[PDB]
């Protein structure tokens, strides 16, 4: 199992300057050695031979090269330490003691083993020991889309190599909106391509002006022509250079690693269309292209170790019957709470198929009912998503309460129906349910079989019954003006209701609905799914519909449609129309979603790994987003399997991967320190001791040069430790800074500064600035330019994370601080911003304003404390920390302060020339939220499925109709959101 | 024109076929397959909507059981007590947690301790296997001197193990102390958690702007 602290010891966070490791000689000897923490095992192996000399049979004692050290980690293995360059402090032992050996076996696949292992944080061979045919299968298959993306990489080599590991990062659309035209100087963008000519950084601009739609090798080309006009040459001897040459080069950003390796247009790539919006100047980096392609590691992926008679259900004449025997464990008072009994349903996702059925009561002191329990269901008019929930509950009759709860597949994988006795190890209740029964949770038995473990039984029949192939389904299957009705509730958000009425009145016109495909959310929810027959219908329906927008198909992958052939639609309709860029937005829904599978193979998991081991960028962050996840037990075996799998194929990314875990695991620990025995001690004693360790060989190796997290682009360095601190807060959050090893760091990124916390969930905020971009792309798409903030953030694990550092930029409170007043605001930005800037600060300031006073009020996040405001030295607003605020629990934030600015003017200004443009943004702004409230809606019901407080069930989320005011008519809810925007007008530290 | 949140709530645990009115933006909610379903009433070949609901009381379902309207500072003492239970019930699920981690961290020790006594093991093997020539050697030449050094260092050898070996049995011994400590700790929870859900619905009050 993984380790449960980053301890150098178990027990121990740090080892002392000096420790006695006990050595364990091939010979038979025991020696006891004192080692220095951070001494490599090349040292220790060299001290210790030398003093197994003084000792017996030192004879035959071979050469101390023929030889290897083994020891036990805190996970419980036995490691090989075959990389002897690892220090003592990095090895993770459980006790201070060597064993040394002869090496053994195959040497590049125990490696290998080990670094899958200490990525994913659980050894490989604990997966080699699993006694399950789903899990063995899952295993053995995967590596089958592992074996594609390895085949698709390698296709013209040199170049889709690269591609994956660099891939472009562009906009999902060509076309730029209208207000992004006017940014450019008549159709063309002013651009600097620099060259490094000599073995010193001897530097050469060349200032072009270009076509903003031209491709990279265009840019290029315009560089190779600027170089030749000195030369005298043809027209026409120009054209055969600069043609044959075009292709010799690759653009690269100047200040981090992002790649103009695609034929897409210039405007596109997101850090141009960003220099084009923020009125930059870009600077770009000309480069060889076998420079480049030489420092692709030539990877290649080879295999791993590791690779009766039936009816079908419908022949079978019977109701479902399930026996519920007994139970092992009860945790219960025997005083206050008299009996027991075991609430049992059928459900299809979190609708039930039919009547809930109860056992008898009987006394906590001994569980057994062996009792046959009735359901109101026919078998043949099962779903295949149908599966059984029930949980042991107590009395007091006047008061019901759930002791443990499980949920049972009534499928295998092998889609046969589960038959014979079978025993489950319930589950602990999640912290604020109250239902007898818990539908949503995870579905099988608990790997801690220290449980509560209930007993049952399902009916045997002749022979093993499996669920129909499709083809026996297909066959078995096969009114005017009120199209005003069908459009009208497709459009309407998809947690508002559906009456029966309604319902009966899409399933009368199914086969209209085929027009409309957006509908079919709607439609699905009116399917009676406990009716072979209706089911069967739908079935066919879906095989044959129209395809339907990405952002529409993540709906049907949420818990609400369990369906498999649902499901299968939706992936299909991502396989072929999500860009990647699209992806990567919508990642953290996506990964979430693969908990509301069945099963551990599936369409979805398969296009995830493929599109991950198809993009790094992708890759890394489907790493992370499923390694921080790992922690929780219910979902740490799929995920585990599904990270083994990743690692497996993903090239030569897993040592960069084992470099950032590694360069975490000492922050983890450094903080844990400070956060338990350092705790009292004061700012001085702490940042004293903080720097001290910092500057010792085993911290300053593992935490220089390595890729940030938050973004796999920027290069972290050599540590500026000067620069380095413990922040204010009681959890000690850490202050990091890093030179940039980037050729030409001037230009672009001098210093990444990065926060680490530990101790806080990270999630919510995670979660909010997502959706704060999806706003601001929405609006901006749309000719709305409202400039949002959404800075990076990365959960990494169990309440540790990273967060980008905007620079220059400054809190409210701070500003409030230094003086006071409204006008002191202003004059700060005024101060900053001088002349033909201050005019385009202001502008900025507005905007930002407006944008975060629109997306504040749509989630309610309104009502903001100042320190929690921030503005950039230039004029850009955003919000920070929305954990917060979130935990803690007027609806805009906007003050008389910031009015002063945007206005720029009077004191006393109730309206403005400027103030009203102001007003109408938001207008403009709260109504393109409102018409795309469904995108909203359904990101947040994807993330019911993950542990968050605040996100449990749809009830929570039906606040953003409020906001929205989806009920009420367009016209009225421009009226509703000017109530809250007029209505928000009006001793600061307590 | 009562909320979603609220329907569901007076649904729980209900006999199948309760109904009740609402307002819209009339619906008549209802208990059925352990569900919330919508039939709403457009305000007809009945000449009344109370005419109307009469009769089907007596996949068109039955109108079973009735929703009813009926059920100051005699309510601010029980408040009081949703305050000492809410507190103590979470101090609870603190140590439930704390005491879950360091259980699993406890049987993660043991496997590290088997598999480290293990080698150990293997090492009394190891040096009984090499030590046997040397052993016999040093007996013709009749050099206890050196001998001694060999029963020395198996003496640290064995004697480190039993080192280990009772560390083992003392955590495994731990482990039965904190599993108990843990079986009781549910307890008291799962004897509280009831209280605090009757405890509840006692929330539900009249309506008035003022505040306790
Ligand atoms: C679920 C939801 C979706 C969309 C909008 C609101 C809600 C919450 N439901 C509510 O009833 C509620 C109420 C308030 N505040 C009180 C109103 O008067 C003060 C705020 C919030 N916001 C969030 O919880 C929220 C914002 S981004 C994020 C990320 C992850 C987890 C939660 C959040 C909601
Ligand atoms: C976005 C963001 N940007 C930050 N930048 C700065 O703090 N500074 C840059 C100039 C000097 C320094 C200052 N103003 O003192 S912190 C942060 C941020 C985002 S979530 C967060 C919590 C840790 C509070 C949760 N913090």
């Amino acid at each position: 199992p993984p380790r449960p602290s980053s301890g150098e010891l178990w027990g121990i966070h740090l080892m002392p300057p000096r420790i006695l490791v006990e050595c364990l000689l091939p010979n038979g000897m025991i020696v006891t050695l004192e080692c220095l923490r951070e001494a490599t095992l090349i040292t220790i192996k060299h001290e210790l031979f030398k003093e197994a000399r003084k000792y017996p049979l030192h004879q035959l004692l071979q050469d101390e090269s023929s030889y290897i050290f083994v020891s036990v980690t805190q996970e419980a293995e036995r490691e090989e330490f075959f990389d002897e360059t690892r220090r003592l402090c990095d090895l993770r032992l459980f006790q201070p003691f060597l064993k040394v050996i002869e090496p053994v076996g195959n040497r590049e696949e125990k490696i290998l083993n080990r670094e899958i292992g200490f990525a994913i944080g659980m050894p490989v061979c604990e997966f080699d020991m699993v006694k399950d045919p789903e899990v063995q299968d899952f295993r053995r298959n995967i590596l089958n889309v592992c074996k594609e993306a390895v085949d698709l990489r390698d296709l013209n080599s040199p170049h889709s190599r690269a591609m994956y590991v660099y891939p472009p990062n562009v906009e999902s659309s060509p076309e730029l909106p209208k207000h992004i035209y006017n940014k450019l100087d008549k159709g063309q963008i002013i651009v600097v391509i620099w060259v490094i000519v000599s073995p010193n950084n001897d530097k050469q601009k060349y200032t072009l002006k270009i076509n903003h739609d031209c491709v990279p090798e265009q840019v290029i080309a315009e560089a190779i022509r600027k170089k030749t006009r000195s030369m005298l040459l043809s027209s026409e001897q120009l054209k055969l250079c600069v043609l044959e040459y075009q292709g010799k080069y690759i653009l690269k950003v100047c200040g981090c690693d992002e790649y103009f390796l695609e034929k897409y247009p210039l405007s596109q790539y997101k850090y141009i269309r960003s220099c084009i919006m923020l009125g930059r100047m870009p600077n770009l980096m000309l480069m060889a292209k076998e420079s480049l392609y030489s420092q692709l590691p030539m990877d290649c992926f080879t295999m791993p170790s590791y690779s009766t008679s039936t009816k079908s259900l419908w022949v079978i004449n019977s109701a479902l019957r399930i026996k519920i025997l007994c139970a092992t464990y009860v945790n219960v008072n025997i005083r206050d709470i008299d009996k027991i009994y075991v609430r049992t349903g059928i459900y299809h996702g979190g609708e039930p198929l039919c009547d809930n059925v109860n056992t008898q009561r009987v006394p906590c002191s001994n569980p057994r009912w062996n009792e046959w329990l009735n359901y109101d269901i026919y078998i043949p008019d099962l779903p295949r998503a149908a599966r059984l929930c029930l949980s042991i509950c107590s009395v007091k009759k006047e008061e019901h309460c759930p002791l443990a709860w499980g949920n049972i597949n009534l499928f295998d994988y092998t889609d046969t129906l589960v038959s014979g006795k079978m025993a489950l190890n319930l589950w602990p209740v999640p912290h604020g349910l109250e239902d007898l029964l818990n539908p949503i949770g995870v579905t099988g038995s608990n790997p801690n079989k220290e449980t509560p473990c209930l007993e049952l039984e399902f009916d045997w029949f002749s022979s093993v019954v499996k669920f129909p192939d499709m083809s026996v389904i297909e066959e078995h299957a096969n009114r005017e003006n009120d199209k005003e009705q069908l459009k009208a509730i497709s459009t309407r958000d998809p947690l508002s209701e559906i009456t029966e009425q309604e319902k009966d009145f899409l399933w009368s016109h199914r086969h209209y609905c085929v027009t409309i495909p957006e509908i079919l959310p709607k439609l699905l929810l009116s399917v009676k799914w406990n009716s072979r027959d209706e089911v069967a219908q739908m079935y066919c329906l879906v095989k044959d519909w129209p395809p339907i927008k990405p952002e529409q198909a993540m709906e049907l992958l949420d818990c609400n449609y369990p369906d498999p052939m649902v499901r299968g639609f939706a992936v299909r309709c991502l396989e072929k129309y999500l860009t990647d860029d699209k992806l990567s937005q919508y990642l953290i829904q996506l990964v979430q979603v693969l908990k509301y599978e069945q099963y551990l193979d599936n369409l979805l998991v398969r296009f995830l790994l493929k599109k991950a081991l198809t993009n790094q960028r992708i890759g890394h962050f489907f790493f992370w987003h499923l390694k921080s996840e790992m922690h929780n037990k219910t979902v740490s075996q799929r995920f585990g399997l599904l990270l083994e799998s990743y690692c497996r194929a993903c090239g030569m990314y897993l040592k960069h991967l084992n470099r950032q875990v590694e360069a975490m695991e000492k922050l983890i620990n450094l903080t844990d320190i400070l956060k338990q025995e350092k705790k009292d001690e004061t700012q001085k004693v702490q940042m004293k001791f903080l720097v001290e360790q910092m500057r010792r060989p085993d911290f300053m190796d593992a935490l220089q040069g390595f890729l940030s997290p938050l973004n796999p682009a920027h290069q972290l360095g050599n540590l500026r430790l000067e620069e380095c601190r413990i922040m204010s807060s009681a959890k000690r959050p850490l202050w990091l800074n890093w030179e940039n090893p980037d050729i030409m760091s001037e230009l672009l990124f001098q210093n990444n500064e990065i926060i680490f916390k530990n101790g806080d969930d990270l999630r919510q905020d995670m979660l909010t600035l997502q959706i704060i971009r999806i706003m601001e792309n929405i609006w901006q798409n749309q000719g709305l330019d409202l400039r949002m903030l959404p800075y990076g953030c990365l959960s990494i694990g169990d309440c540790v994370g990273l967060i980008e550092v905007v620079r220059n930029s400054h809190t409210i409170m701070q500003i409030q601080c230094k003086g006071g007043n409204s006008h002191t605001l202003h004059q700060w930005l005024k101060d900053k911003n001088k002349g033909e800037i201050y005019d385009a600060a202001i502008d900025l300031f507005t905007r930002s304003c407006a944008g975060y006073c629109v997306a504040t009020f749509i989630l309610g996040i309104g009502d903001r404390h100042n320190s929690n405001i921030m503005v950039k030295d230039d004029g850009q607003l955003f919000h920070i920390d929305f954990g917060h605020f979130l935990d803690h629990k007027v609806p805009f934030v906007l003050t008389q302060d910031f009015l002063i600015v945007i206005s720029k003017g009077a004191q006393e200004c109730t309206k403005t020339r400027e103030f009203e443009r102001f007003q109408e943004m938001c207008y403009k702004a709260y109504l393109a939220i409102r018409q795309h409230a469904n995108l909203f809606i359904n990101l947040f019901s994807m993330m019911l499925g993950s542990g968050m407080p605040e996100l449990q069930s749809f009830d929570d989320i039906a606040y953003i109709r409020k906001t929205l005011a989806l009920d009420k008519t367009e016209q009225e809810a421009l009226e509703y959101f000017m109530k809250q925007m007029n209505d928000a007008r009006h001793d600061w530290i307590f | 024109d009562i909320s979603r949140e609220e329907v569901n709530e007076k649904l729980r645990d209900t006999a199948d076929g309760t109904f009740l009115v609402r307002d819209a933006s009339y619906t008549l909610t209802l208990r059925k397959g352990g569900n919330n379903k919508l039939i709403k009433i457009f305000h007809l070949t009945f000449s009344s909507v109370v005419e109307l609901i009469n009769h089907y009381r007596n996949l068109d379902v039955k109108l079973l059981y009735p929703v009813s309207k009926y059920q100051g500072k005699k309510l601010h003492e029980y408040n009081t007590q949703f305050q000492e239970k809410s507190r103590e019930y979470d101090r609870l699920y603190e140590e439930y947690t704390r005491t879950s981690q360091e259980i699993q961290m406890k049987r993660t020790a043991i496997e590290a301790f088997n598999e480290t006594i293990k080698i150990f093991e293997e090492q009394c093997q190891t040096q009984e296997r090499y030590s046997k020539e040397y052993i016999e050697k040093f007996k013709r030449e009749g050099n206890e001197k050196e001998i001694q050094r060999i029963m020395h260092n198996y003496d640290k050898l064995k004697s480190r193990i039993s080192e280990i070996i009772d560390s083992r049995r003392r955590l495994e011994e731990d482990l039965k102390k904190q599993a108990a400590e843990y079986r009781e700790i549910d307890k008291r929870m799962n004897s509280i958690k009831p209280d605090l859900i009757q405890l509840r619905k006692t929330r539900d009050q009249y309506l008035m702007w003022l505040t306790q």
